[PDB]
C-alpha cells in the first residue's frame, strides 16, 4: 500500500546512511521495523511480557526455565521460536543470568539460519553492520573477548563448535556489531523495557540534532520525520540522552561508536553553560549518586528511587538550579516513582520542575518531552488545574501528533483528556 | 548501557 520514502547511500565520510528519496513533512512515517532479534532487557526481566515487551500486572513463567515470563499463552506460544534454544541455556546458567548483548545475540544467530529473508534486513544484513573493528581500542578488544567466551559457555548446551552456526559469522566480530548497533527498546511512555537489532534502521548516522526520531510500539521500531527534509537529505537520528553536555556526548560517541561527532551542536558547546549552572562543588554529588538512582530504575525499584531523590532534592534547594541536569534527571526520577507510588499530589510537584527545562534541552518536537508534558498535564488535570492542563494537554497533543503519530493509543487518551478538560473550563 | 537511547 505504502511507497518507500528512504533508501541506503554513500556518504563522504561516515560510511553508508541513509536518505529521503522524496519530501518528507514531520511526523510522516518513514519506516516500520521488525526486530531481526531481541530480549527483555536485565533490569525489566520479570516486570514486561518476555514477548511483546508490555508490563501486565501478572506474568507465567516459562515452567522450564522459570526465567521467561508471559503475558498470555499466545504470547508464550509466538516466543517459542525465539526461545527454544536458550530455555535450556538459561535454565542451566541459574542463579546466573547472562549480559543482554549475550542473550542478545543468542537469538541473532538462530534468526541467521532463517530462509524467510528477514523483514528487518530489506536495506541491510548483519553482515553488512559497522564493526569499527579497526578502530577499536584494546580494552574494548579485552571486553569482546570476554563476551565471547561467555557467550560460548552460555550456549554450550545448544552450541559446540563454529561450524554448526554460518561460516560467514564470526563472534568476535559480532560483539562489536552489537555494541554499535544494538537498540534500546523503550515504551511509549519512554521507559527502557529492552533491547534489538533492527539492521535496516542501522543505517542511520548520528546527530546532536537530527531530523528523525524512533518510537516503539512493543518490539516493532516506528521512524518519523520530526521535521520538514528535502529529497535527498541525510535522515539523521540522535544516538544518545539529550540531557548530556558536549563532553559527555564526545567520550561516549567516541567510546561506543568510535567518531567524534562534528555536529553544530557540538562545534559550539550549544546549551552546555546551561546544562551546568551551579556549582561544580555541589552538581558533581548529583551527579555521583544518579549512578545508582538509574540502577535503580532499571530494576523498577520505585520505593528506593524515591527515597534517594527526596534526600538529594531537599538537600540542595537552596543552592542549586532545577535546570542543571544532573538535578533535572533527579526530579525527572523523583516524579516518575511518585506516579508509580501513587504519590499524586507530589509528582505534580517534582514534575511541574522539569517543565522549562525540557522545553530547552529537548527543542522541538521529541517524543521524550512530549510525553513529559502529557504526565504533568495529567498530573494537573488530577489536582482541578484546568486551564494548566488544558494548556499542557494541548501542547503533548501537537509534539506527540508528530512524533506518536494520530493513530497511537496515547493520542486517544489526550483527546478525551482534552474533552473533559475542556468541558470543565467552559462549565467554570 | 547497551544500545542507542531515544533522548
Ligand atoms: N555523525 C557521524 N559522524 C561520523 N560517523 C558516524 C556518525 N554517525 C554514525 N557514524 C558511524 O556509523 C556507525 C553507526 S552505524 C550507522 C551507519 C554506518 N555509517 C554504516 O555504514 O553502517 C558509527 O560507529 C560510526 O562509525
Ligand atoms: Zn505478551
Ligand atoms: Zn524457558
Ligand atoms: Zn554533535
Amino acid at each position: 500500500m505504502e511507497p518507500l520514502k528512504v533508501e541506503k547511500f554513500a556518504t563522504a565520510n561516515r560510511g553508508n546512511g541513509l536518505r529521503a528519496v522524496t519530501p518528507l513533512r514531520p511526523g510522516e512515517l518513514l519506516f516500520r521495523s521488525d526486530p531481526l532479534a531481541y530480549t527483555v532487557c536485565k533490569g525489566s526481566r520479570g516486570v514486561v511480557c518476555d514477548r511483546c515487551l508490555l508490563g501486565k500486572e501478572k506474568l507465567m513463567r516459562c515452567s522450564q526455565c522459570r526465567v521467561a515470563k508471559y503475558c498470555s499463552a499466545k504470547c508464550q506460544k509466538k516466543a517459542w521460536p525465539d526461545h527454544k534454544r536458550e530455555c535450556k541455556c538459561l535454565k542451566s546458567c541459574k542463579p546466573r543470568y547472562p549480559p543482554d548483548s549475550v542473550r542478545l545475540l543468542g537469538r541473532v544467530v538462530f534468526k541467521l539460519m532463517d530462509g524467510a529473508p528477514s523483514e528487518s534486513e530489506k536495506l541491510y544484513s548483519f553482515y553488512d553492520l559497522e564493526s569499527n573493528i579497526n578502530k577499536l581500542t584494546e580494552d574494548r578488544k579485552e571486553g569482546l573477548r570476554q563476551l565471547v567466551m561467555t557467550f560460548q559457555h552460555f550456549m554450550r548446551e545448544e552450541i559446540q563448535d563454529a561450524s554448526q552456526l554460518p561460516p560467514a559469522f564470526d563472534l568476535f566480530e559480532a560483539f562489536a556489531k552489537v555494541i554499535c548497533n544494538s537498540f534500546t527498546i523503550c515504551n511509549a511512555e519512554m521507559q527502557e523495557v529492552g533491547v534489538g537489532l533492527y539492521p535496516s534502521i542501522s543505517l542511520l548516522n548520528h546527530s546532536c540534532d537530527p531530523n528523525c526520531s524512533i518510537v516503539f510500539n512493543g518490539p516493532h521500531l516506528l521512524l518519523r520525520a520530526v521535521r520538514d527534509i528535502e529529497v535527498g537529505e541525510e535522515l539523521t537520528i540522535c544516538y544518545l540522552d539529550m540531557l548530556m553536555t558536549s563532553e559527555e556526548r564526545r567520550k561516549q560517541l567516541r567510546d561506543q561508536y568510535c567518531f567524534e561527532c562534528d555536529c553544530f551542536r557540538c562545534q559550539t558547546q550549544d546549551k552546555d553553560a546551561d546544562m551546568l549552572t551551579g556549582d561544580e562543588q555541589v552538581w558533581k554529588e548529583v551527579q555521583e549518586s544518579l549512578k545508582k538512582i538509574e540502577e535503580l530504575k532499571a530494576h523498577w525499584k520505585w520505593e528506593q528511587v524515591l527515597a534517594m531523590c527526596q534526600a538529594i532534592i531537599s538537600s540542595n534547594s537552596e543552592r542549586l538550579p532545577d535546570i542543571n541536569i544532573y538535578q533535572l534527571k533527579v526530579l525527572d526520577c523523583a516524579m516518575d516513582a511518585c506516579i508509580n507510588l501513587g504519590l499524586l499530589e507530589e509528582a505534580l510537584f517534582y514534575g511541574t520542575r522539569t517543565m522549562e527545562p525540557y522545553r530547552i534541552f529537548f527543542p522541538g518536537s521529541h517524543p521524550v518531552r512530549g510525553v513529559q508534558v502529557m504526565k504533568v498535564g495529567k498530573l494537573q488535570l488530577h489536582q482541578g488545574m484546568f486551564p494548566q492542563a488544558m494548556k499542557n494537554l494541548r501542547l503533548a497533543f501537537d509534539i506527540m501528533r508528530v512524533t506518536h503519530g494520530r493513530e497511537h493509543s496515547l493520542i486517544e487518551d489526550l483527546i478525551l483528556l482534552l474533552e473533559e478538560c475542556d468541558a470543565n473550563i467552559r462549565a467554570s | 548501557k547497551l544500545g542507542k537511547s531515544l533522548g
